[PDB]
């Protein structure tokens, strides 16, 4: 029932500030002229981009590649992930290494203090699926939840 | 017997009148906006409720071969009433 | 000027990608300990070329094919890039 | 792959059968423009014609080429005669519709056109 | 039984036995004579033997089928030889019909029958207009139905309904000019193909 | 901008371009091709008419089912012209005539009426006020047809500043008043005329550009022909008042700095190329000077 | 403000936790003047002197084959390995896990229905909240 | 008689389809999904090859919806995936396949709803 949100408080045109100070409506060629001109001024490491939310991996690379030619690599995201050791490295630290289908092929789980029920509710169904049909026992840490 | 915009144009059954900043109103220039004043939502509340006997009945639209396929209703709600999606009639149980 | 990246393309199980798998268990931690804030990254497809990209400051990159290269030479192949 | 051939063998025999057709269209730009009046003088009509044969040079299959000769002969057989009109002969040119930007930057100021 | 279009079993055997009569007499280039429950005959063949079966059927006492009625071209854009080209004839003497269909790719031309049946002078040509299927030895092939500047072959299943052009009058040139296609209502492709096969023992296992 | 002015749509003829406009004099020669290059690409072009409904039928087409509307007015009436442009992103002024009437003169038509359209447009929240005076029209020209027009070029700016102005050179096209004049009957008269569409495209191209918000243009075209070489060339190809004939011999200019065409999105078509089609109705290469 | 489209309105490629990279075939075109995200950054480049070597959608995918070529294998999982290296690499790390109750932000049903810039902006979700808080 | 060749078998010249709808036109080959409302599954067993979508603007007069691409409502039913790519390559269109999604054969034992030991002991029969 989110599609209703896709037609409610949604952006349409390239807006930009007013000499007064507020926002108005312009064209793409009216706006991007204001941007690349500013991009050519501040470069190197006074520059950064925050992805997050609901984004491609097509724009991310181009957006990366764009700030890749301005010597600026401070590409960040909303929610943290640790980096003190092998953070982005070694693709077993930010994945479901376990096949989500393999959740059936498991007798034990340790849930750390998050809610499958509310974060990815449908990782919780394969739990409850494998809670009923095949035996399974779970143990949770922090935040007692229903 | 309709309600009207501050720009002065006629509203439909639905709130449909164009904003002020709209080039669409051109088509009404030297013409006029066709509209039906007979809002069903106004006519239908101007219809008395048929307070029948037994809790379940059939309804029709004035002629069994002539409208409103024979749907039924459970009139257990003494709080509200029961409607038929074809018509806009309403009913009670009398008890 | 500077390199500011290393990345690693390999295949999980194949003769061609061999040696990279040897390279990781044998040296990876120490380089990441020598190069802590250096943004490395390592990925393992199925039937890809065992390749190795590495950026520079102006998004400039190079490639070094390492098809059927053993661990000792891959390391020199990595340090010639960290030369 | 041991196909049935039609009207020719491997390409370089079909390439003269082509030229029998250019041998007609090259001499039937001036006859059309006069008999049924037009705007083009003679030349940009001939540029357009070769601009169609320098669209299909990418072909490499004799069967395809032995076919494309035919549809040219039909339009020729429709052009050599007056079965067409001043609107059909002058239809290829795309005179009126604005050619879209072949570049990227102007191509999406209008149109979600990848 | 009232509402089932009574089968009339007998003429199946006539068209079946006669269906055999044409096979063993002509085993070359002939594959799977058949017949539907509707007692109407079908004969699939190879394109290299088109005429010698027609001329048997135009010229033979036991197959006087000297009157042609159609020559269509049916699309199946999932096989190799997508274009099933169909014949269908008639006896004035024996009071029955037949169907003699073949196949082709987008380019495996078929020699024509106009020496046999001149009725096919134009039926052959629309297929050239409508599908782009060349024929050998056909007099004066050319377009029939399409404009004199219409590229394509529209009854192909690849060609969209509303095609690739729409015409109009651009007053600056005083002509009926063409520019690309720009609808106002957008024909609305429906998913009227329900589940539930509806026809078992009549179907496709995987 | 708002929600439906948006130019979302490819090509033309059922598209949209946010060029909702009000061309006034589009009933004769010039505006019909303007509406053609507007109405083709998708643009709700209004057309105010004050003439016969039959003299406007050829405008019904080149209009895609709603984008062409019509309505009545008269230039000697305040607030009707306002009513005509209460809904107008854009305004165009092509009005004009080659002869005075009992009712209207050169003075009343090119100057006083655009003055009210000018004020009328500003009383609404319009953007553009494309006007058409004519080249060769500073002031003190040998005729009167042009000396009035330049006042409108003065009197608009004191009403609606930042208004495009096109003062083009002489126009030729089919059903003109210029080539057909010569066809149906001299040095020191030299003139570089301009094909119609090459004027029309720019106007259509000028009602979308970010620039051209007050810059006075002048569409001239190539091949500055000499009259005596040209008038015989017509005779070589084919085989009335004071202020018009006085306007013929006035025709002399050179471009000082003015923008022209190619800085608008146009490739100007010369005369010789599309010259037969118009003279084809009279059936059975001329010398240029730059100066 | 550069209006970009949404997942219903672009040919993009997202990925799941598993790494099973997948695709968003498009349904609708976005409203008004908005365009696709990556389709902009190609322009923001070229309006400047910068110029990426892209002119389509496939070039952008061919880029992905150069960065981390998991983002093209649709419905498949880049079957991974080599966790112990992280543990060795991470065991040398040493930090403090302070004494609080670790708790998530999602704790009940009412803090579910409103998240990340879409569900916030719809009545149909707040009807649940407006119903569940009663 | 016959002739040998091994080539890509292009046809793109024999259709019109001038320039836009040849190159910049992806194609999706798939087995359509089970309309989860209905438990019926005959819409599978086939290899529909619908094409991408483009602008559908709103006709400013009527409120109608209109388009530019006639090549949008272009279903095509095939019988095997190996034949589909051969058909689209034969016209040069950049196919983009999705594979079948076979459902598993699952064990569903009615009695196991009624276990003594186990945890599937249903309620409400
Ligand atoms: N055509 C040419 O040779 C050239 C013309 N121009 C300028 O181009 C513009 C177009 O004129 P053009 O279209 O060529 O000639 P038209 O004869 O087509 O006259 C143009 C329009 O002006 C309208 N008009 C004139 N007077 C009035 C009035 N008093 N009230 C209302 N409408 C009026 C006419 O209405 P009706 O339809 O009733 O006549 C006509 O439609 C003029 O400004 C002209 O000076 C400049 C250079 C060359
Ligand atoms: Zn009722």
């Amino acid at each position: 029932f989110a599609y209703d949100g896709l037609k409610r408080q949604r952006l349409t045109e390239p807006m930009v500030r007013n000499e007064k100070g507020l926002l108005t409506y312009t064209s793409w060629e009216d706006a991007l002229s204001r941007v690349a001109g500013m991009l050519q001024n501040f470069e190197g490491n006074a520059v950064a981009a925050i992805a997050g939310g609901l984004v491609d991996a097509e724009a991310l690379v181009a957006l990366k590649d764009l700030l890749n030619k301005v010597d600026s690599d401070n590409l960040c995201t909303e929610e943290i992930f640790p980096t003190e050791g092998a953070g982005t490295d070694l693709r077993s630290n930010y994945l479901l290494n376990t096949t989500i289908a393999g959740v059936e092929e498991a007798d034990v789980v340790l849930l750390v203090g998050t809610n499958p029920r509310f974060e990815a509710p449908l990782f919780n169904a394969r739990i409850r699926k494998s809670w009923l049909h095949n035996d399974l026992k779970v143990a949770l840490i922090g935040s007692p939840v229903d | 017997g309709v309600q009207v915009s501050p720009s002065g144009e006629k509203i439909t059954h639905t709130g449909q009148v164009y904003d002020e900043k709209d080039y669409r109103r051109v088509r009404f220039v030297d013409r006029q906006k066709e509209v039906n004043e007979n809002f069903a939502i106004d006519l239908i509340a101007q219809q008395p409720v048929n307070e029948v006997e037994h809790r379940i009945i059939a309804c029709d639209g004035g002629g069994g071969a002539l409208g409103h396929p024979k749907v039924y209703i459970n009139l257990d709600k003494e709080t509200k009433t029961g409607t038929c999606g074809y018509c806009g009639l309403q009913f009670k149980q009398h008890h | 000027l500077g390199l500011r990246e290393i990345r690693v393309h390999l295949c999980q199980r194949s003769p061609g990608s061999q040696g990279v798998r040897d390279f990781i268990v044998q040296r990876y931690v120490e380089l990441k300990k020598a190069h802590p804030n250096l943004p490395i990254l390592i990925r393992e497809c199925s039937e890809v070329q065992p390749k190795l990209w590495a950026r520079y400051a102006f998004g400039q990159e190079k490639t070094v094919s390492l098809n059927n290269l053993s661990a000792d030479e891959v390391t020199r192949a990595m340090q010639n890039v960290l030369s | 792959t041991s196909v049935k051939p039609i009207f020719s063998r491997d390409l370089n025999e079909a390439k003269r059968r082509v030229r029998e057709l250019y041998r007609a269209w090259y001499r039937e730009v001036p006859n059309t423009v006069h008999l049924m009046q037009l705007d083009i003088t003679v030349k940009q009509g001939r540029d357009k014609v070769r601009e169609m044969f320098m669209k299909n040079a990418h072909v490499t299959d004799p069967r395809v080429v032995d076919l494309l000769v035919i549809k040219g002969k039909m339009e020729l057989q429709e052009t050599i005669k007056v079965w067409k009109q001043r609107t059909h002969v002058m239809r290829f040119f795309h005179e009126t519709e604005t050619p879209r930007p072949k570049d990227f930057l102007s191509k999406f100021y209008m149109g979600h056109d990848p | 039984r009232p509402t089932v279009r009574p089968r009339s079993d007998v003429t199946h055997k006539q068209l079946s036995a006669f269906g055999e009569y044409v096979a063993e007499i002509l085993p070359k280039y002939v594959q799977q004579v058949q017949v539907s429950c509707l007692d109407e005959l079908e004969i699939c063949i190879h394109p290299d033997g088109v005429i010698p079966t027609l001329t048997f059927l135009r010229d033979h006492t036991n197959a006087q089928f000297k009157s042609l009625a159609d020559l269509t071209a049916v699309d199946v854009p999932t096989r190799q030889n997508r274009f099933e080209i169909v014949y269908n004839l008639l006896s004035l003497r024996f009071n029955s019909r037949i169907r003699v269909k073949t196949y082709a790719d987008e380019l495996t031309p078929i020699d024509s029958i106009v020496s046999v049946h001149i009725a096919a002078n134009w039926y052959e040509r629309e297929v050239w207009d409508m599908f782009g299927v060349f024929f050998f030895n056909h007099p004066d092939l050319r377009r029939i139905l399409t404009d004199y500047g219409f590229e394509g072959h529209p009854f192909r299943k690849d060609f969209p309904l509303t095609g690739y052009v729409e015409l109009r009058y651009d007053d600056e040139v005083k002509r009926v000019v063409a520019e690309p296609v720009e609808l106002a209502q957008e024909f609305r492709k429906f998913d009227l193909n329900s589940p539930w096969e509806a026809f078992p023992a009549y179907r496709q296992p995987p | 901008l708002h929600h439906a002015v948006i130019p979302h749509g490819k090509g033309g003829r059922s598209s949209v371009s946010g060029v909702v406009a009000t061309v006034f004099g589009a009933t004769g020669f010039l505006g019909r091709y303007v509406v053609n290059h507007l109405g083709r690409m998708g643009s709700q072009v209004i057309i105010p008419y004050r003439c016969d409904v039959y003299d406007i039928m050829h405008l019904r087409l080149m209009g895609d089912l709603g984008q062409l509307t019509f309505l009545e007015w008269d230039a000697r009436d305040k607030d009707s012209i306002r009513k005509a442009v209460q809904h107008s992103n854009v305004v165009i002024n092509l009005i004009g005539r080659e002869w005075e009437t009992r009712n209207f003169d050169f003075e009343d038509v090119f100057v006083n009426i655009p003055r009210a359209i000018a004020q009328a447009s500003k009383e609404a929240g319009v953007e553009r006020f494309i006007h058409v005076s004519h080249l060769n029209a500073s002031m003190k020209s040998s005729s009167k047809s042009l000396r009035s027009k330049a006042v409108g070029e003065k009197e608009v700016r004191s009403v609606f500043p930042e208004a495009i102005i096109i003062r083009p050179s002489d126009i030729f096209g089919r059903e003109d008043r210029f080539l057909n004049h010569f066809a149906n009957y001299g040095f020191k008269t030299v003139k570089q005329p301009v094909y119609v569409a090459d004027v029309s495209k720019g106007i259509v191209n000028a009602t979308k550009d970010p620039d051209a918000v007050g810059k006075t243009f002048a569409f001239t075209g190539p091949n500055r022909y000499l009259l005596f070489h040209l008038v015989k060339y017509i005779f070589g190809m084919t085989h009335t008042t004071k202020d018009k004939v006085e306007r013929i011999h006035i025709s002399d200019v050179m471009p000082t700095d003015l923008p022209g065409l190619e800085d608008l999105g146009v490739q100007p078509t010369p005369l010789e190329l599309k010259s037969i089609e118009v003279l084809r109705r009279h059936r059975t290469p001329a010398k240029t000077v730059n100066y | 403000i550069l209006p970009g489209a949404a997942y219903t309105e672009k040919s993009a490629t997202y990925v799941n936790t598993e790494g099973r990279a997948q695709q968003t075939k498009v349904a609708v075109t976005p409203p008004g003047l908005a365009r696709e995200d990556w389709k902009i950054i190609r322009a923001l480049s070229e309006i400047a002197g910068i110029t990426l070597p892209y002119d389509t959608l496939d070039q952008v995918r061919n880029r992905l084959e150069e960065v981390s070529p998991n983002l093209v294998r649709y419905d498949d999982i880049e079957e991974t390995n080599y966790f112990q290296q992280a543990s060795e690499l991470a065991k040398l790390v040493n930090q403090e896990v302070l004494a609080d109750p670790l708790v998530p932000p999602q704790l009940t049903i009412k803090d579910f229905y409103m998240t990340d810039s879409i569900s916030r902006a719809s009545q149909t979700m707040a009807k649940c909240v407006k119903a569940v808080t009663e | 008689q016959l002739i040998t060749v091994d080539e890509k078998l292009d046809i793109t010249t024999l259709t019109g389809v001038p320039e836009e709808h040849i190159k910049t036109r992806k194609v999706r080959i798939f087995v359509p999904a089970r309309n989860n409302m209905q438990s019926g599954v005959n819409n599978t067993k086939k290899w529909k090859m619908e094409f991408d979508t483009r602008e559908r603007w709103e006709n400013p007069l009527m409120g109608w919806a209109s388009t530019a691409d006639p090549l949008s409502n272009m279903v095509l039913t095939f019988s095997a995936k190996e034949d589909a790519i051969a058909f689209a390559e034969k016209n040069g269109w950049s196919y983009d396949v999705e594979e079948k999604k076979v459902p598993k054969p699952k064990s569903k034992s009615y009695g196991a709803n009624f276990s003594w030991n186990k945890r599937t002991r249903v309620s409400t029969k």
